[PDB]
């Protein structure tokens, strides 16, 4: 429905062929899907009619909180500990985000090759190519910081691959 | 091994300087001296237990004199050990003020321009 935002979870047009019957034989799955409308999904609708109509009577909204940009940790002297304390909580919950938009990225290749059926190896390559970008961005982030890790651990990390980068990429300009 | 017993203006036995007047005397409510009053209390039973006296209500007039006596002493214990601390404390922002060339103040660097050395779990 439009519970969720159909931008982070999208689906194809999903294209079902109409009935074209070949045989005056009656078909038993019409009839048993008749039965279980008129004998299941009616009583179903009729109590969740009566439970949204509870619903609206008592409407009360609860409210997605939103956190200020901190100083992160490369620019917190040495010995601060409140600037590097709110640095380092700032960083765990861009971690925290960072894990969530991976598991959003996972949800969307699992969908894909339970959708696509027996032409997944073809028709999910942009999921799986989207998931091996942000694969490869999230494993150079946080890979190998291991338990005690920090943003202090995270810095020293990219400063490392940075100094590599560099390196490389100076070696490279004399060749 | 004898830092300030020979600290200047020292008298001998006073337990107690004037100039410790200038702090905040310890609150009669201090934990510390809940926990002198509750010391006095356990040697008040103690002694109960040791005559062969019922523990908790033989003597009542004694326990009371317990509790009293180490609440008593543990006041003034109190005010002289945070009267040494402030000494403590006093003399070493001292000492550092009137030597600035072994307290130095160097520039702080973010951490963003220190480069620390990465080592990878695993
Ligand atoms: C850390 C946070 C805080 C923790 C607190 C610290 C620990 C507790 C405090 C320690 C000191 C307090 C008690 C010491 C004096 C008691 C001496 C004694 O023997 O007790 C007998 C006595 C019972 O005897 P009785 O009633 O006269 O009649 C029975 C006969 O006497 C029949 O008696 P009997 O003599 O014929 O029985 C023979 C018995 C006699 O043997 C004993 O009774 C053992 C007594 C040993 C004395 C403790 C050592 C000194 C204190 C050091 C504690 C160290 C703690 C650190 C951890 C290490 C643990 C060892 O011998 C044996 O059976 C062999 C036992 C050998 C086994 C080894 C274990 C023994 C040592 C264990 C000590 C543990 C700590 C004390 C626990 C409480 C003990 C009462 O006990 C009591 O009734 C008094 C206990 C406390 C009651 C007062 C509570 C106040 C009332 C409520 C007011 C609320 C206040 C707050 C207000 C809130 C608003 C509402
Ligand atoms: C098991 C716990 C220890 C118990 C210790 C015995 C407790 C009973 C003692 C009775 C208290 C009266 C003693 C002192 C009162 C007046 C005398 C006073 O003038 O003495 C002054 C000094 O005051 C006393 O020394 C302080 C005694 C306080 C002892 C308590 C400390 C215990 C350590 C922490 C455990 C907490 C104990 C809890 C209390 C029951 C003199 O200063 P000064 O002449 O310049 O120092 C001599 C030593 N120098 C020169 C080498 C430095």
């Amino acid at each position: 429905p439009d519970s969720w935002d159909k931008d982070v979870y999208p689906e194809p047009p999903r294209r079902t062929p109409a009935p074209a019957p070949q045989t005056s034989l009656p078909n038993p799955v019409t009839y048993l899907t008749k039965i279980f409308d008129l004998l299941v999904d009616r009583p179903v609708t009729l109590a969740r009619e009566f439970i949204e109509q509870q619903h609206a009577k008592n409407r009360y909204y609860y409210y997605h909180r939103e956190f200020r940009r901190v100083p992160d940790i490369t620019e917190c002297e040495e010995k601060d500990i409140l600037c590097m304390f709110e640095a380092e909580m700032q960083w765990r919950r861009d971690y925290k985000v960072d894990q969530e938009i991976v598991n959003i990225i996972q949800e969307r290749l699992k969908a894909c090759q339970q959708r696509e059926g027996e032409s997944y190896r073809q028709n999910c390559a942009k999921e799986l190519e989207q998931f091996t970008q942000v694969s490869k961005a999230f494993q150079d982030r946080y890979s190998d910081l291991g338990a005690h890790y920090s943003a202090r651990k995270c810095l020293a990390k990219q400063k490392q691959r940075m100094l590599a980068e560099r390196k490389a990429a100076k070696e490279a300009a004399a060749a | 091994m004898t830092m300030m017993s020979g600290r200047p203006g020292r008298v001998p036995l006073q337990f107690l300087p004037n100039e410790a007047r200038s702090l905040p005397p310890p609150k009669l409510t201090d934990p510390r001296l809940v926990y002198m009053g509750f010391l006095g209390y356990c040697s008040g039973l103690i002694d109960n237990a040791i005559r062969r006296r019922p523990v908790v209500s033989a003597g009542l007039h004694r326990q009371l004199l317990y509790v009293t006596s180490f609440v008593f002493f543990g006041y003034y214990l109190l005010k002289r050990q945070d009267y040494m601390y402030a000494l403590r404390d006093h003399d070493m922002f001292a000492y550092v003020k009137s030597h600035p060339e072994d307290f130095p103040e160097k520039d702080k660097k973010t951490y963003g321009e220190i480069l620390e050395e990465f080592h990878p779990v695993r």
